[PDB]
Formats: C-alpha cells, structure tokens, sequence
C-alpha cells in the first residue's frame, strides 16, 4: 500500500489508523502522549504507559476534542512514522472530528496537516457521519459513546444536524471508574498501578445491560443465576453478580456517578424531537450504534425498549448495533476514503496554498 | 459538496463496498527467563 | 573459546575476568600496579606485591571509579595478554562500571577500548544493575560493597534510578583495617609486610554479623560461646571474641571508624524513600545483596530485621542473599553478554567511527 488513502481517527482514548479500502484500522493504541517527568524526549502509546512511571502522561484529546496541539502532533507523529510507517507527503490523508468541533480546531488541524506534515491532500469528517456511512445509510440518527464523550448525532443526506446534536460528557472512561469504585467497596483493592486495566477488561468481558434494571435487580437478589467469576493475575478469584449490569446502567441513569443529565434514551429521544417532523420516521427507524462503549451485550434491546416507549405508537422503531461498531467511525472512513465519486473532495495542498486555512468549509 | 455531485456520492455510499481483508522488553523477558553457564 | 564475549568487572580491589557463558571468572587478581620505585617497566597483581618492596604501588580504582588511566590501561593489557590469553581484537568486550560514573569517564574507557586495544564490540554496565540481572529480576534494590566503596541502587525494568543511588565510602579495604586495629590495642603486633594479609583472612574466616549487636556483646561478655581461634603461620595462636562481629558492625554503625555518615539499613531505607510511592512495594521484596563485603554470615537476616523495624508494618521484606554474590557482579555480565536479545546492543567499532565517543 503506497499512493493510497490513509484514514486517522482520533477518539478520547484510542487511535485508530490504517489503510483506505481496508476492512480495519492496521493500528489501535492509546491516545496518550508522555514526556520525561524530571531533567529520548517524548513517548506515546503502549511504550509511554509502559514507563509511565518516569513520565507526566497527557491527553491531547478531550471529550473528543482535540485540546494540546503539541502532543496532537506527537500522536500524528507517532501515527505515520512509528504505527503505520509510512510517510505523509506521498498520501492523502482523511481524518476525524468531533461534532460540534470549533472551526478553529479544524482550520488548526487542517493548516498542520498541510505545513507540518505536507500530505498532498486531506480531508476532515465528523466522526458519527462515518459510522452511518459504514451501515449503509445516508440517513439516520447515531449514538457515538467512546472512552471520553458520548453524542447523539441526527443526519440527514449526508449532512449533520448541528442543531439537533446532543452530548453527554459520560463515557467509558466514567463507567470504568464506577465500576472500580463499586468493586471496591465490596473488599476489593484496586489501585492504578496495573488494577484500572483489569478493571476495564472486567468491563468488557462480564458487563452487560439489563432490558429491564428493577426486574433485573431481584434476579440477581433471589438466585446466582447471574454471578460470574473473574480470576485475577494475582491469583485471587473474584465473583460478579448485579455489579455487571448496574455499571453500563449509567448510560440511562446518570444519577448513579451524580450527573443531574439525562441517559441515552432520552437524548436520543430529544435529539429526533430536535429535528424536522417528516423526517423523525426515518431516524426512528435508523440508529446506528457506534463506539466501543455501546459493545455492551443488552443495549440494543434495551434502547429499543425505551424508545418504543417515548415516542409515538405508531412509528416503527429500530435499532442497528453493527458487531464491528467498536471500529465504525474507523470502517466508515476507511469506505469514504476509496470511492471514486469521493476523489473530488479532497483538499489539495494547492487549493490550501491559495485560500487559506479556511478552503476547509462548506454548507448546503 | 453543495452541487450534483454529492448525489453520486450518496448513492455510491448506499451501494456498499467490501474493505481488504487484515527490543528492550524481550531483552529484559530473556534475561528473568534465565540461563545456564558453562562450568569451570 | 574463540570469537566469544569477554567479561570484566573492575573493582576497587578486585579484577574479574572471564569468558561469557561460563558460570565464573576465570581470573581473579588484585587490582594494583606497580613501577620501579627506582632507576622490566611495570609490573601487575600478585606480582606486584610480591616486589611490592622495590615498586611504588599504586591502585588505578579508588572508589570504584578510574582515576588513573595509564594504569587502568596495565591492568587491561595484563588482563588480556597474561590472564585470559587472549587478542582484544577478535572479542567483543562487555565491561563494568559504578554507579554515578561521570559521563567522561566512560566515554574515556569506551575510547580506549577501541582506538588502543582494538575491540571489536564493546558494552559498558552498571555493576550493581548485573548483580541484579544475576537473580534473574530486572527491578529491585541492591546492595554492593566491595572493596572500596557501597552503594545502594534502586533499579525499576533494567533501568537504574540516579535521584535514588546512595553512596556509602564505606567498604572491606576499612573494615580490615579497623580489625587489623583492634586485634593490635590486644597486644598482636600487627604491620603490613605480610599481617595485612592475615587480618583479611581472619576477617573472612572468623567475622559475621550480629543479629542483636547489644545483646551478642552481653553473650561475648558472660561465656565463652563465641570465642574462636586461629593460628598464625609463625606458630602463635590467637582467640577472638566479640572482635568477630564487632568488625562487621562497622556497616550498621560506621561512628566506629568514626565516620559520622549512616548504616546500610538506613541507607538502603533512605534510598527506597527517594522512589516511586508506587514501586516500593516491588522494591522492598527485592534486596539484592552483591559483593564480597556482604559475604558475612548473618548479615542476611540483620538487614531483614534493621529494615523490617524502618519500612510500614504492612510491606513485605525480602533479602536474597546469593551464595555466589561475591561474583554476582560478573556472572551478571557472564548471562547478559551470551543472551541473543543483547547482541543487537553492543557498541561495533563501526558505530564509534562514525559518531564518536559519545555513541
Ligand atoms: N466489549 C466492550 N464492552 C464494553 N466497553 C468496551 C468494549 N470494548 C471497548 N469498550 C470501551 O470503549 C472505549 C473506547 O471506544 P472508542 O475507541 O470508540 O472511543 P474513542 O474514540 O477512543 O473515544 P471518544 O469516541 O469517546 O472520543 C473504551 O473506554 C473501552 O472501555
Ligand atoms: N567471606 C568473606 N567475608 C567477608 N569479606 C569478604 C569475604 N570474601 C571477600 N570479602 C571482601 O570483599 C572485598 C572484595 O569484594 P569485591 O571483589 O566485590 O570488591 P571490588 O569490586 O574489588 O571493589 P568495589 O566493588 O568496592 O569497587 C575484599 O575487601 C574482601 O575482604
Ligand atoms: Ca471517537
Ligand atoms: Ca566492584
């Protein structure tokens, strides 16, 4: 792969970056960028928590926007030469942003692309688009919840609805800390050291939601039909029971972290209200789950049960969980990038030369 | 794009497409592992 | 062995030599050269004391640090020409070196090496980090006291920790002499011609260390228990009591040679204290003790005991006291050197001509 796309994007917590016409990222690694704490200069990655020990860790990515653009340029950096390795200049390169973005950010990202790493051409999307896109639709209502932020994003034609964007600051990185504090609480020393990644991989492995939260409590309170046990390194055995779908039921009760918001549910529910009256029912009947946060086993249920019961009882509802949509976002991208009535939307070095930082918005 | 051609586009999306089909740690692992040493 | 690595571990007092691969040194002899006092050139080693009466003796290492260069060059040529048998020029050569060694210093021994004895390869590692390496941990807390001087090294992941080293001018070269001084205030008249000698070997026959210092005075003091003898050669025989753990006692409270500075324990404390809250757990249950000044039997489980009553009641203590630890130092290097994930880490003459020393 040479002359090819490259497709970048950047979430809270993980890179994703590989190949356009490739059917996954070739890279995944996390998002942190990591200098010497006392006086090589820089590490990023695997490698920086490896030695976060002798390092002041950071995040360039705050939820979902990009906030240092010195170690941004790290993780680019990091991206091309050292995951990748490839070099900028000989491919077009397409990347990602969040919704709501300031056009600032994505002129300051646009005027690096072109003058720090001098790619011939690049684009920028917004990240919940892709993951439409990757289903096969144009049309459509996203629910993109990844490590930092979480988004309800209503499109319609390809073009987003600004107006109709709903966030919520409550994502996995939140969950695994609810997690580790409940597990915790119940006899279980967890630190950061090395705990805070069990406890994600608990997460990911033993999590799940409940289609229904009181009716599931009384289960898990009557029977062990629901425990399940983890084995730690360490050696110590541990067992799970209601702590396995009480931490994704942060999604739709906020109130369990304190967050006076509202859940999912009901910002998906108010997103579509956001929206034009003759298109509701085509969003109702497309919502495209996207995010490693929504891999949750239960969920797709879960929000069509809770949906069905916000909205009108006439509508069909429905609810899409592609099972690669850890990596749609990436996916949507990645098909993006390849088409060919595509190749005429890229932003040339040239058309950069002449305008501006600017040439890099348009509406319709 | 803001023209006729984000039709195409869109529609070409629709359509669908497939997506091609994908020193210092090991130094300091050897070294825990251990070794034997020619007896003198 | 031909077209293998070499291994040499200068000390203060003691040079050790070998081949990688082996389990131990192959030569072993006093770090010490000698020139005509007055006026062949220069002689090394054994043989230099054994002429010490018409030489100036002089010691290239003091401190465990090289101060001087032509002398240090004797050693090197004496080490491979007269010890190992050997042309530097077909041996990658892995060598070792003190903690805190000034950046100088070694980028003037790599220079030597290559420019003056023309090695193919060469490596330079921290002595204290191959002791560890040796037990088969890459994190952990050391404790080398060799010849001339005692240092405490915090290592996490092969890494040394420089903010945490604490160095201690403390070592076997004193500890002889406060033994050789003490069996004289008991009428043994004792000099250097050939008595240095024989105070060093009592002092690694008959010494250990006391687990309660107080409490063996008091044992030494109303029996007889801890009394042991030696016979000199010209026939005299001489008992000892509280003199055998006395000496080595001088570690733990070095005011008896009244140095106002502070014991391992505290040392070993104090540098753990100068770490990462979050690896002293790892530390604490990784004492690794190399030299041949912590040879001492008892001193094992003195050290467990001392830092057990400094460290939280709740951490874990552990000291790994390996028999072979007088050698720990080189057998390190011995391991390190053979393993095949090392070999795309020496330093080729190639690379030096092209950067310079400071490759
Ligand atoms: N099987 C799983 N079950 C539950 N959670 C998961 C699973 N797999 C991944 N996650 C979570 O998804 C998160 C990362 O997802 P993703 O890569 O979509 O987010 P991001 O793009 O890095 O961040 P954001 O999109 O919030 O800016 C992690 O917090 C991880 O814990
Ligand atoms: N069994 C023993 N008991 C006590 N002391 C011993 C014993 N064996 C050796 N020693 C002492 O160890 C010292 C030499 O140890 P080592 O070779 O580790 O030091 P070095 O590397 O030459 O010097 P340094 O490490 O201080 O620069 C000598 O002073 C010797 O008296
Ligand atoms: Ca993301
Ligand atoms: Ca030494």
């Amino acid at each position: 792969d040479e002359t090819t796309a490259l497709v970048c994007d950047n979430g809270s917590g993980l890179v994703k970056a590989g190949f356009a016409g490739d059917d996954a990222p070739r890279a995944v690694f996390p998002s942190i960028v990591g200098r010497p704490r006392h006086q090589k200069d820089s590490y990023v990655g695997d490698e920086a928590q490896s030695k976060r020990g002798i390092l002041t860790l950071k995040y360039p990515i705050e939820h979902g926007i990009i906030t240092n653009w010195d170690d941004m340029e790290k993780i680019w950096h990091h991206t091309f030469y050292n995951e990748l390795r490839v070099a900028p200049e000989e491919h077009p390169t397409l990347l990602t942003e969040a919704p709501l973005n300031p056009k600032a950010n994505r002129e300051k990202m646009t005027q690096i692309m072109f003058e720090t790493f001098n790619v011939p051409a690049m684009y920028v999307a917004i990240q919940a688009v892709l993951s439409l896109y990757a289903s096969g639709r144009t049309t459509g209502i996203v629910l993109d919840s990844g490590d930092g932020v979480t988004h309800n994003v209503p499109i319609y034609e390809g073009y987003a609805l600004p107006h109709a964007i709903m966030r919520l600051d409550l994502a996995g990185r939140d969950l695994t800390d609810y997690l580790m504090k409940i597990l915790t609480e119940r006899g279980y020393s967890f630190v950061t050291t090395a705990e805070r990644e069990i406890v994600r991989d608990i997460k990911e492995k033993l999590c799940y939601v409940a289609l229904d939260f009181e009716n599931e409590m009384a289960t898990a309170a009557s029977s062990s039909s629901l425990e399940k046990s983890y084995e730690l390194p360490d050696g110590q055995v541990i067992t799970i029971g209601n702590e396995r779908f009480r931490c994704p039921e942060t999604l739709f009760q906020p109130s369990f972290i304190g967050m006076e918001s509202a859940g999912i549910h009901e910002t998906t529910y108010n997103s579509i209200m956001k929206c034009d009256i003759d298109i509701r029912k085509d969003l109702y009947a497309n919502n495209v789950m996207s995010g490693g946060t929504t891999m949750y086993p239960g969920i797709a249920d879960r929000m069509q049960k809770e949906i069905t019961a916000l909205a009108p009882s006439t509508m069909k509802i429905k609810i899409i969980a592609p099972p690669e949509r850890k990596y749609s976002v990436w996916i949507g991208g990645s098909i993006l990038a390849s088409l060919s009535t595509f190749q005429q939307m890229w932003i040339t070095k040239q058309e950069y030369d002449e305008a501006g930082p600017s040439i890099v918005h348009r509406k319709c | 794009a803001c023209s006729g051609n984000k039709a195409a586009l869109l529609d070409q999306i629709r359509e669908g497409a497939q997506l091609k089909k994908v020193g210092r740690d090991a130094l300091l692992d050897q070294i825990r592992q251990g070794i034997q040493l020619k007896k003198v």
